[PDB]
């Protein structure tokens, strides 16, 4: 009698954390390359990665 | 039962067949009646029905 | 009816002419499973005008992908209605709301 | 000496909530003879279940079921999906003619068929019709039988020895009068034992078969069928 | 939302019930998820088919 | 036709693989009555089917399970595998005390075991233990009951009161003389309608009883624990 329920597929409490921390992360990489010192392909890979 | 293309087999379970032999076939902690000692398949049978 | 459903089943049916939409509010004089004659009110009635307006309900007719078309009445003998207030549910159609 | 007897279940009340809903005790049983027992029967009030139900509608002003008459709300398809609920209790034969006339504004119900000494309603106030014109005046024919199970109208219709005359509509029959049944075995307090159990069966019905005679009737088929096995050639 | 409605009623929040088979009525080992659903029959007669 | 009336199997055939092992084959019945008809035989033989079978084993010179005897190269878990796998045909009486005591080098059989002269031994020549060492003696007392079901040593494991010496090993019950019980249901072709189901039983009894006697003694109470409503 397996079944699929809502609660079944569980989420992981610290996923919001880790995106937190990346949107600050992309943010930071936003506002660097808005002062110029990294160009806007070079900031888009490392938004990428 | 065995495909021209490569030789693997053809006939092999798919959805729902290997998801009972996987059900079955797996072991729990501190299921109900474990560590009794079974004479063969026929008394375990026997006593899961 | 569904149970679950999105809130757009009630304009689908209203904008398609599948239902029956009274065309002038009023009482419903007469009900019946073939036709309805709805007798509207004063301010809505033209100046010499009997008064009165008859819906002939399409009643087991073939479609284009041979299916039937029925159209049933939804309201009862003396029931007020309004503009824009569906009078007879269309095939898949229940209460004016889409039920496929 | 003990463990070759059993002890003898036996209904100890019967219990009506209301007109449909029931309740039925049984007591003694065994650890595992009520979850046997229960089931068993439970399977077998499901299907084999005889009752009555509507077979044939004929009515004066209609042709064909997939039109419509003058001064009645429904159609006759809904006049006939509506007699095909009804529930009627029949005795004495297993075929039965109705006679329903009706006129005037209003509501058409059961109580409006003609009461014959046999035949009895137990849904007098049954909605079937609605007849919205003064000048209205309806007349029918209902068609009951007795049987089994669910027999469709293509299986019925292969019997065409008799060629139906123009006007007789042909419903589909749900013979079984049974809709819900819900078994539980719990503890019984009987001597001191201290393992016997009691099985309570909930019944949800029309209201055209007593609880204790289709118990009565589930187990003799029950033990019909186990002759074959205690016989065993 | 859903689970304060399911809530509302008298009914699981988790929206997996136990059932029991039909045929044998033994009980089922997990819990399964049952409710009702919006079926549609599509126009795929299969006596059109044939 | 009548509503009373109900469809019977008249083919029935009994198809004997081995005495032991035997498949009866029921046909036709009612849609949907061979399911309930398997499944309430197979429950009434699997734990409501009385017989006879040991409850306890007291063994000489052990005193616990774990412990291990140096004549016998089986261990003490063995023994007591192979000791319940023996089925003994007990009448007249319910609990009975069988000794046994061998001293010599080779197998030990149930036919070595004391005969009380009431109780009878279905497989004599069913293997209880190997023994290596030529001066060693094996000597235990069985003790064997009359009950129903299955009894396993967790659920009696309560009320030690009876079994405070030590040296009383518990053993699993198989009181039921019913092993590999097994219905099938498959579809049936006799006149017009086809619904009809198709009856496949397979028993394999333990030697006590004819699979066919025990299919007989399960039907029979059923029958007796319907009576109560019947006409």
């Amino acid at each position: 009698g397996a079944s699929v329920g809502i609660d079944d597929m569980v989420i992981p409490e610290k996923k919001h954390e880790i995106i937190s921390e990346a949107e600050a992360e992309v943010a930071e990489i936003q506002e660097q390359f808005q002062s110029g010192l990294v160009t806007a392909g070079e900031r888009y890979n490392k938004v990428i990665d | 039962i065995l495909s021209p293309a490569n030789g693997e087999p053809i006939i092999v379970p798919s959805q729902d067949v290997v998801l009972g032999l996987y059900y079955m076939t797996r072991d729990c902690v501190n299921a109900k009646g474990e560590g009794m000692v079974l004479t063969g398949p026929k008394e375990a049978e026997r006593l899961y029905r | 009816k569904p149970l679950v459903g999105t809130g757009m089943e009630r304009a689908v049916a209203v904008d398609s002419g599948v239902t029956a939409v009274a065309k002038r509010g009023g009482v419903v004089q007469y009900v019946d499973a073939s036709r309805i004659v709805i007798k509207v009110n004063e301010d809505e009635m033209y100046p010499g005008e009997a008064g009165i307006d008859i819906y002939n309900l399409t009643k087991y007719t073939r479609s284009n992908q041979n299916t039937c078309i029925n159209q049933m009445p939804c309201v009862s003998l003396g029931e007020p209605v309004e503009r824009g207030d569906v009078l007879a549910d269309g095939p898949s159609t229940d209460l004016g709301e889409l039920a496929l | 000496g003990s463990v070759t007897e059993f002890l003898k279940p036996r209904l100890v009340d019967i219990e009506q909530v209301s007109s449909t809903h029931a309740k039925v005790t049984l007591e003694p049983l065994e650890r595992g003879f009520g979850h046997t027992l229960g089931n068993a029967l439970r399977r077998i009030l499901l299907s084999s279940m005889p009752g009555c139900a509507v077979t044939e509608v004929e009515i004066d002003g209609v042709l064909h079921e997939y039109s419509t008459k003058e001064g009645v709300q429904e159609d006759i398809l809904e006049i006939l999906l509506n007699l095909k609920g009804l529930a009627v209790r029949v005795q004495g034969k297993d075929e039965v003619i109705l006679t329903l006339n009706k006129s005037g504004i209003g509501p058409v119900t059961a109580a409006d068929i003609t009461h014959d000494g046999d035949v009895e309603i137990v849904k007098p106030q049954h909605v079937i019709c609605h007849l919205t014109d003064e000048n209205a005046s309806i007349s029918m024919r209902i068609k009951v039988q007795r049987g089994r199970g669910y027999v469709p109208a293509s299986t019925r219709i292969h019997s065409e020895e008799d060629e139906r005359p123009i006007g007789r509509l042909l419903v589909d029959a749900c013979y079984s009068p049974v809709e819900r049944i819900a078994y539980n075995v719990e503890a019984a307090r009987v001597e001191q034992r201290t393992d016997l159990d009691k099985l309570v069966i909930e019944m949800e019905t029309n209201g055209t078969i007593d609880p204790e005679e289709a118990i009565r009737r589930a187990a003799t088929i029950l033990a019909e069928q186990l002759e074959a096995f205690v016989d065993l050639r | 939302e859903i689970k304060e409605l399911l809530k509302l009623g008298d009914l699981p929040t988790s929206g997996q019930i136990r059932l029991y088979d039909g045929r044998t009525g033994e009980q089922f080992e997990r819990p399964v998820t049952v409710g009702y659903m919006y079926m549609l029959k599509l126009n795929h007669l299969v006596d059109d088919k044939m």
